[PDB]
């Protein structure tokens, strides 16, 4: 921001920062973590094989 | 006659625009103050004599 002019449209309120904080935490970084997961697994063990 | 032959093109612009710079960010005009001393003494003539 300007600091000596205060704003509503350069600057959306702080609601804004708070959805793009809670949208990158839950959504996408939760998504690419699982599904990382998924493919470690699958480069692991292979298919139908049960490891003791 | 006299507008015979003549042909005008439009070549070019220049454009007046000031920096709004609502931040602050300029050089300008230094204004301080200087002080300069001197001084004056007085002497002595030849004196004048009674006898």
């Amino acid at each position: 921001k300007p600091a000596m002019v205060e704003d509503d449209k350069t600057y959306p309120r702080l609601e804004a920062l708070t959805t793009a904080y809670r949208i990158q935490q839950m959504r996408n970084n939760a998504v690419t973590t699982l599904l990382n997961r998924a493919d470690t697994l699958k480069s692991y063990l292979g298919v139908g094989v049960p490891h003791p | 006659a006299a507008l015979s032959g003549l042909t005008v093109t439009g070549v070019g612009y220049s454009l007046e625009a000031r920096l709004t710079n609502i931040n602050q960010l300029e050089m300008g005009l230094l204004i301080d103050s200087d002080v300069q001393k001197q001084g004056f003494m007085i002497p002595t003539l030849p004196p004048l004599v009674i006898v």
